[PDB]
């Protein structure tokens, strides 16, 4: 597989799962609930490809 | 002969703080490393 290089890359930023926002608003907040919060732009996985 | 588990342990933290403080320092090196090649950029 492939990850993120913590160290060559420019602006890494080692973010906590309590802090990623992707599919927001539309999944509960660290468990299985309603859906919560708002619809956003996403900031987690790092785009490995394009 | 527990003392020698905890210097042992200590040794180990110790060695924890240095790694971070490693990285930390490497961070600041590549910041500057970068900020340097975009001044001498313009230069040319």
């Amino acid at each position: 597989r492939q990850v993120v290089d913590d160290t060559k890359y420019k602006d890494y930023q080692q973010v906590g799962i309590l802090h990623q926002h992707n599919n927001s608003g539309f999944v509960g907040y660290l468990a299985p609930t309603m859906r919560e919060g708002q619809a956003y732009p996403a900031n987690f996985p790092y785009p490995l490809i394009g | 002969s527990s003392a020698r588990d905890d210097k042992l342990t200590a040794l180990l933290a110790q060695l924890d703080s240095l790694t971070r403080e490693l990285n930390v320092v490497s961070q600041q090196l590549l910041d500057l490393r970068q900020q340097v090649s975009a001044l001498k950029a313009s230069s040319p």
